[PDB]
């Protein structure tokens, strides 16, 4: 994109955030209008500012907005846990289109901790009548979004059919993610057990199901 | 103060065309424009066009000049302030990098410097491009498990294995259980097939009381499944509050 | 003032989509008769 | 400056649904009709020659052909104006013979 | 369904050419906010 | 342009306010059955002085457009002034302030230029 | 305080000068037996115009108080300014006056707004 943005800011509860959104002078931002956008993953964007300095109807006064000849910001006062997000800027005129921005992904500091949830699930009835066998490791509620998953064998490393979803946020200002092992039927009844390892932060959790129970 | 609708998430494969619906209702469709945006993985934001209902006048980005149009129908009256409407586009020439979510979206005001800006937004239709066809799910129900022995607490759900392609609702009991639950993400094989899993957190001495109808729909395949999850659980942390 | 409804589809009763304001309505004879109405205003399109 | 202040306009396009006293109108050709007074056009006003209509653009108003006032209105009109018509007529009084 | 010819009701009569009109009231006083503010 | 009597009825509060001049105008306009229409256009006048005595009896006089110093309370709908005049018809306006549109004439007529032409009457004298 | 309609009638002239814009008020208010009430409101607003075409001929227009360029007569009831506003109601101030009302009515419509207005043109014009 033409239009760039800061490539990640952060700030602390009760404090403020600053937002850059830059670019050419095709683009930003004499003669130019700058608005912004609160776009959640996966989710729909909602409008914050329009017209460089104006809120959009419904919008808390916590935001605020300000444009210069060469660039534009965003201040987000007294931050709160669902602010954690993707925000998005977007140059425009009366005549002329929108033209977004690289984006800017927001990062609230001083936040409290949070332990994962983790469970894993053995292989179906049905599917070892089918037959195969998915072991399901299901992660959530854990804070930053940022894990790494690690399968065994029996104690043992695996390397082959290991898999893992990004951390997607939840909507209690959490994060979750899945992983998810391709065995063979031969496999699940030659070992012992299998386990599912999580690290997060240097701290590794760990289940583990038992085929021989 | 309104309310915008699309149409469902439709497979196309790439040089044919697609054609996404957006109805609206709560406001006067003619008093404000009809903003088409998309979003991929790749190109990122991506801002295509608006037209309005009322004149008929459209513009679009000189990347969407030569294969999009849009139309629009008339207004049809509910009351003296309100009314409900239609909005479509027609994309042609698709390609593999036009996979992604697009959302329709209403504009601010009637006058001024910022009267076609997208304010109110839809729901976002989902739009896959490629030659794969579509491939039915497997709907395999997860045996209840032991989340706290002394709170007295349990997990049950569902899995959805390889389905194609995107997306998947997944409800309980037609819509009657929704608290506890929690749907996660799919997740991309190697072989292209996408596979996600839905679980409703239930104490345990819930049995003989309620029963769980996970609700799996998948409209591309026109097939519905429901599955009735076993109260009866296997783990040895459970079995002890049973 | 008088509003006049100016569509040619309209059952008497809703909104109006095109809505005109006159000072004076137009000729209308007062006939007066029973079962068949005579002498009125022809109806646009399809019968109303 | 940011704190509002109200100000009082003249001359505003707003309207509601009330009833009010209509009067008549019939053209010019109608009055040259005469046999002395046919109907009801004596002192009615004359219709005028270049009538203007106004498009109203963006309005949608809700009408009610079942409860409109000007039918109950001319109604009590046409009846009035039966009675007048035969006031100064010769009565039949001694036509029950 | 079977449809027979009615009326009595003369006021059905005007009802056929008067469906097209209504009756309403301008009110031209209409308060409004601005950042105007008059003198001392 | 001119869309004449009730033009810009649909038309945003902003954009219709380059009609007042217009529905002013045509707001006076210069046996039985001819006393319909004697007893109805006494009324019309009735009305004119009406609102042209509260129109007076303001900051006003002034026909048109004119100011006041009344702050505008928020819990009279509590829009902006770009989300006003463009984005909203008188007649969707006025259906919203109807609730306080006789609480705001009370505070034009009474607390100003009571409040205001005695004040002058102070200022004036010396 | 509003005491309501003639309210401050025993009150002072000048303490009755805050009840102006309360008699202005309700001074307009918005087959036979029916012509009765017909005839009657019509010379209802002819009596409102009558004081308002005085009131426009006069250096006023602008309604409630006004003032004037017409030096006060001594032989109109020669009292002083404490004596009138603090210790004598509209009703017995009056009466007094009332023998030379028709006198100064013809000060203010003839020897002011005629000469007055004639004068600005003069001075506008350069
Ligand atoms: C009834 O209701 C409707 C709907 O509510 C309402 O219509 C809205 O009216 C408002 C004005 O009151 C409109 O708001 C303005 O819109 C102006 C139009 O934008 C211009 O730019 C368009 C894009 O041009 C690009 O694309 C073309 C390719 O298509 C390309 O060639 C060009 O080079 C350029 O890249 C252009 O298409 C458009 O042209 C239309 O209009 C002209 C007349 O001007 C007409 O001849 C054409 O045929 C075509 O229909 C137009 O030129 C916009 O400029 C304007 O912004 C200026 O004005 C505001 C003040 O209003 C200033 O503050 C600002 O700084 C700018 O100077 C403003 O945004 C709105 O768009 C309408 N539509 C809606 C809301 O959907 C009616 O007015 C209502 N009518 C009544 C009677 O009530
Ligand atoms: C009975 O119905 C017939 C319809 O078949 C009536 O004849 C039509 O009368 C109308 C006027 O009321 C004519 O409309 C005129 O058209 C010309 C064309 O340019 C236009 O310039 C005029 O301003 C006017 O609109 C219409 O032409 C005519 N139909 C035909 C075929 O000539 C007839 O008048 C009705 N009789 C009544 C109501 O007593
Ligand atoms: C006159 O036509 C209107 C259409 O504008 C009818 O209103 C609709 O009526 C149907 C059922 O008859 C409802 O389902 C719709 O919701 C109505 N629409 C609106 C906007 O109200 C109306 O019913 C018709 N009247 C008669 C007597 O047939
Ligand atoms: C209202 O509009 C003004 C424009 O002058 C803007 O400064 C202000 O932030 C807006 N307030 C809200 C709540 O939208
Ligand atoms: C504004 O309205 C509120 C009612 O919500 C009222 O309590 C308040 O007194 C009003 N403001 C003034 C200055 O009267
Ligand atoms: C005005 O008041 C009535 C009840 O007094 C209420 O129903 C209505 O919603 C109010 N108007 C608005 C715009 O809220
Ligand atoms: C004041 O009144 C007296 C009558 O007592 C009269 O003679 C005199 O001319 C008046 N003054 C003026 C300036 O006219
Ligand atoms: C007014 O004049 C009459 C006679 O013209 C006289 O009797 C009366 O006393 C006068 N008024 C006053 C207050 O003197």
């Amino acid at each position: 994109s033409v239009l760039t943005q800061s490539a990640s800011v952060s700030g602390s509860l009760g404090q403020s955030v600053t937002i850059s959104c830059t670019g050419p002078n095709s683009v930003c931002c004499s003669h130019k209008s700058i608005s912004w956008y609160q776009w959640p993953p996966g989710r729909a964007p909602t409008l914050i500012i329009y017209e460089d300095n104006e809120r959009a109807p419904g919008i808390s006064p916590r935001f605020s907005g300000y444009k210069s000849y060469w660039s534009a910001y965003l201040t987000i006062s007294d931050l709160r846990p669902e602010d954690e997000t993707t925000y998005y800027c977007c140059s425009y005129t009366h005549n002329s289109g929108c033209v977004f921005g690289t984006g800017t992904k927001v990062s609230v500091l001083g936040q409290s901790k949070a332990n994962p949830s983790v469970t894993l699930f053995p292989p179906s009835s049905e599917e070892l009548q089918a037959n195969k066998a998915t072991l399901v490791c299901l992660i959530s509620d854990f804070y930053p979004g940022a894990v790494t998953v690690a399968w065994k064998a029996d104690s043992s490393p695996v390397k082959a059919g290991v898999e893992t979803t990004t951390p997607s946020k939840q909507s209690n200002n959490k994060y979750a993610a899945s992983s998810y092992l391709s065995l063979t039927p031969e496999q699940w009844k030659s070992h012992r057990s299998y386990s599912c390892q999580v690290t997060h932060e240097g701290s590794t959790v760990e289940k583990t199901v038992a085929p021989t129970e | 103060q309104g309310q915008l609708v699309q149409s469902g998430a439709e497979l196309k494969k790439p040089g044919a065309s697609v054609k996404i619906s957006c109805k609206t209702s709560g406001y006067r469709f003619n008093f404000y424009h009809i903003n088409w945006i998309r979003q991929t993985a790749g190109r990122g934001p991506e801002w295509m066009g608006w037209i309005s209902p009322y004149s008929g006048d459209k513009n679009l980005a000189p990347a969407f000049q030569d294969r999009v149009i849009m139309t629009t129908d008339t207004e049809v009256p509910v009351t003296s302030f309100t009314s409900t409407g239609a909005a479509y586009m027609e994309i042609r020439n698709l390609k593999f990098d036009d996979t992604g979510t697009y959302f329709c979206a209403k504009g601010l005001l009637r006058d001024g410097s910022s009267t076609w800006l997208p304010y109110l937004w839809g729901q976002g239709t989902l739009l896959t491009v490629s030659s794969a066809s579509t491939k039915g799910p497997s709907v395999f129900p997860l045996a209840p498990s032991s989340k706290s022995t002394s709170g007295g607490t349990a997990a049950l759900g569902c899995l959805v294995k390889d389905y194609f392609p995107e997306p998947v609702t997944v409800s309980w009991n037609s819509g009657a259980l929704t608290s506890g639950v929690h749907t996660f993400p799919a997740v991309l094989q190697s072989s292209g097939l996408y596979s996600l899993s839905s679980v409703v957190t239930v104490p345990s001495s819930s049995l003989g009381t309620q029963t769980y109808i996970c609700n799996v729909n998948h409209k591309p395949s026109n097939t519905k499944v429901d599955k009735r999850v076993e109260p009866k659980s296997c783990d040895k942390g459970l079995e002890v509050l049973f | 003032a008088i509003l006049k409804c100016k569509d040619k589809k309209f059952n008497g009763t809703g909104p109006c989509p095109s809505v005109s304001t006159v000072q004076c309505t137009h000729g209308i004879k007062p006939v007066v008769s029973t079962q068949l109405l005579l002498n009125g205003s022809l109806a646009e399109e399809e019968v109303m | 400056a940011e704190n509002l202040w109200v100000t009082v306009y003249y001359g505003v396009p707003v309207w509601k649904d009330a009833e009010t006293t209509l009067f008549c109108a019939s053209d010019a050709k109608a009055y040259e009709t005469e046999k002395h007074n046919v109907w009801a056009t004596h002192a009615c006003v004359p219709t005028d020659p270049n009538p203007q209509e106004i498009h109203l653009e963006n309005v949608t108003e809700e009408f009610n052909m079942w409860k409109n006032n000007m039918v109950e209105q001319m109604h009590t009109d046409i009846i009035s104006l039966w009675d007048q018509s035969l006031k100064p007529c010769v009565k039949l009084t001694p036509l029950c013979v | 369904e079977t449809f027979r010819p009615g009326g009595g009701d003369m006021r059905d009569n005007w009802r056929s050419e008067l469906y097209k009109y209504k009756v309403v009231k301008i009110e031209p006083l209409g308060v409004a906010p601005t950042r105007c503010k008059r003198r001392v | 342009v001119f869309l004449g009597f009730l033009g810009a009825a649909g038309s945003t509060m902003g954009a219709a306010s380059m009609t007042l001049t217009v529905q002013a105008r045509n707001l006076l306009s210069g046996t039985v059955w001819g006393i319909k229409q004697l007893q109805a256009r006494v009324l019309a006048v009735e009305r004119y002085l009406r609102d042209q005595q509260l129109l007076g009896i303001w900051g006003c006089s002034g026909k048109l457009i004119c100011c006041t110093n009344v702050p505008w309370n928020s819990s009279w709908s509590n829009r902006n002034l770009s989300e006003i005049w463009d984005n909203m018809t008188w007649l969707q306006w006025d259906k919203e302030i109807s609730n306080y549109t006789q609480i705001i004439y009370g505070l034009l007529e009474e607390s100003q230029n009571q409040q205001e032409k005695n004040e002058q009457d102070l200022l004036a004298l010396d």
